[PDB]
RNA sequence: GUCUCGAGCCCUAGACAGCCGGGAGGUGAGCUUAGAAGCAGCUACCCUCUAAGAAAAGCGUAACAGCUUACCGGCCGAGGU
């Protein structure tokens, strides 16, 4: 799992709270 | 190896030995199959290429089967289309289709007419300076498209300056 | 309607011509005053929502030229 | 050409290819120059917007314009290199 894609998907997670797949990821979080 | 073809509802295909005939509301189109241990059989609603073997050589032909078989299925259906265009710089070529064979006349300003024969039934229709060769084999259509821009081939002067004759504009 | 950016900081620096080499030939020179008012021209040029960044956009062009700040 | 065997890296958090869409601003960087605006030359090559997008890899123009490359997103879906 590349480090730039769990970066990322943090930072989506991130602004949830206040690419398609890394999406869904946050969204299942 | 085994590949399943789903034949569109507008298709009917039949087969018989190492023959397929593909049958549409376009039309239909009979083609021999034949491969070294290559099995192409019409199991219901759909078309099977199997092999026991599965060496570069026979995976080369099962891939080409299975896109002729497609064509087929689009060319009964929709049909296939090559578009072309007459270019002329100083002589007036006069292209035409003459019973079942194009001709061209006075082309690059020769007084003997050039002319190649329709591959099967395959249909060439012309409007002015724009020509459309269409049929169910695409077999047939694209040789018959090509043979009409070979008919002005030109090997004894400088193409770039001598460039009469009709051209393939869109293929499909 | 807002003139180039490279125009902009000749006026206040009172050089015309840059240099042979960006950077290892200091011509003009600035301060950070200078700068911010030169981030309140530019509003629909910039792409920046704050006057921040609209600074460090203006601040691309002058490093690049031998326009050391102060 | 084809058969066999090994190693490294990539891949369903979607790989390789293809197709579509995006390929943006400060600014047509500065110097050189009648002009040169990614791309005659010299130096530099910095920061905003952002999911990407070079002070531009390749053609193209007298210079522009024009076409793609990088890079990003989508469609596709299994191995790929
Ligand atoms: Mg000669």
């Amino acid at each position: 799992i590349p480090e730039w894609k769990q970066e990322e998907v943090d930072a989506i997670v991130e602004m949830i709270e206040s690419r398609n797949t890394l999406l869904e990821r946050a969204l299942d979080d | 190896p085994r590949v399943e073809l789903e034949i569109p509802e507008d298709v009917d295909a039949e087969q018989d030995h190492l023959d397929i005939t593909v049958e549409g509301d376009n039309g239909s189109v009979t083609r021999r199959l034949w491969y070294p241990d290559i099995d192409v059989s019409v199991d219901g609603d759909t078309v099977v290429i199997e092999s026991d073997e599965d060496n570069a050589k026979t995976m080369s032909t099962i891939g080409t089967f299975q896109s002729h078989i497609e064509n087929m299925f689009h060319g009964v259906t929709e049909g296939w289309e090559y578009g072309m265009e007459v270019f002329y710089s100083h002589f007036p070529m006069q292209v035409n289709v003459e019973g079942d064979e194009v001709v061209i006349e006075n082309f690059l300003g020769e007084k003997a007419p050039r002319r190649t024969t329709i591959h099967g039934d395959t249909d060439v229709e012309i409007d002015g300076e724009e020509l459309t060769v269409s049929g169910p084999d695409i077999e047939a259509v694209g040789q018959t498209a090509a043979d009409i821009e070979q008919l002005t081939r030109i090997n004894d002067k400088d193409v770039r300056v001598f460039q009469d004759g009709v051209y393939i504009t869109r293929k499909p | 309607g807002v003139p180039p950016t490279a125009e902009l900081i000749k006026d206040e620096a009172g050089f015309e011509t840059g240099s042979g080499e960006p950077q290892e030939d200091f011509v003009a020179d600035l301060s950070v005053d200078q700068v911010k008012q030169i981030a309140e021209q530019k509003h629909p040029d910039l792409l920046s929502y704050d006057l921040t960044n609209a600074a460090k956009e203006v601040v691309g062009t002058c490093t690049s030229l031998g326009v050391t700040i102060e």
